[PDB]
């Protein structure tokens, strides 16, 4: 590419997300309160 | 009908801009991992030990 392309995507990122241990959480301000986000409930991992 | 040349001047006295105090930080177990960037995915991942049954 080029030094003055738009940053592309980050492999660390793709990774990170599709590993699946970043946090969601409920917004806080939304009325009734959510449903809690399926990767808030997924089981520990049996390996690593 | 006489006029005078005075300045408008500005005072500080006090009068703060009201704010919460900071009390969450503290109270929450922080930095038991620091090795973010040096493992893979920027992920460390937390071993919970093993469990028997008879």
């Amino acid at each position: 590419g080029l030094i003055s392309d738009p940053v592309e995507v980050d492999p660390i990122q793709v990774g990170r997300d599709e590993a699946g241990w970043v946090q969601e959480l409920r917004d806080r301000e939304a009325w009734p309160k959510q449903e809690v986000p399926e990767q808030a409930k997924k089981p520990a991992k049996v390996g690593n | 009908a006489h006029i005078f040349v005075k300045p408008e001047l500005v005072a500080e006295i006090g009068v703060k801009q009201l704010q919460r105090e900071i009390v969450l930080p503290g109270l929450v177990w922080t930095n038991p991992l620091t090795d973010f960037g040096g493992s893979k995915n920027d992920t460390i991942t937390v071993r919970v030990p093993a469990i028997t049954t008879a």
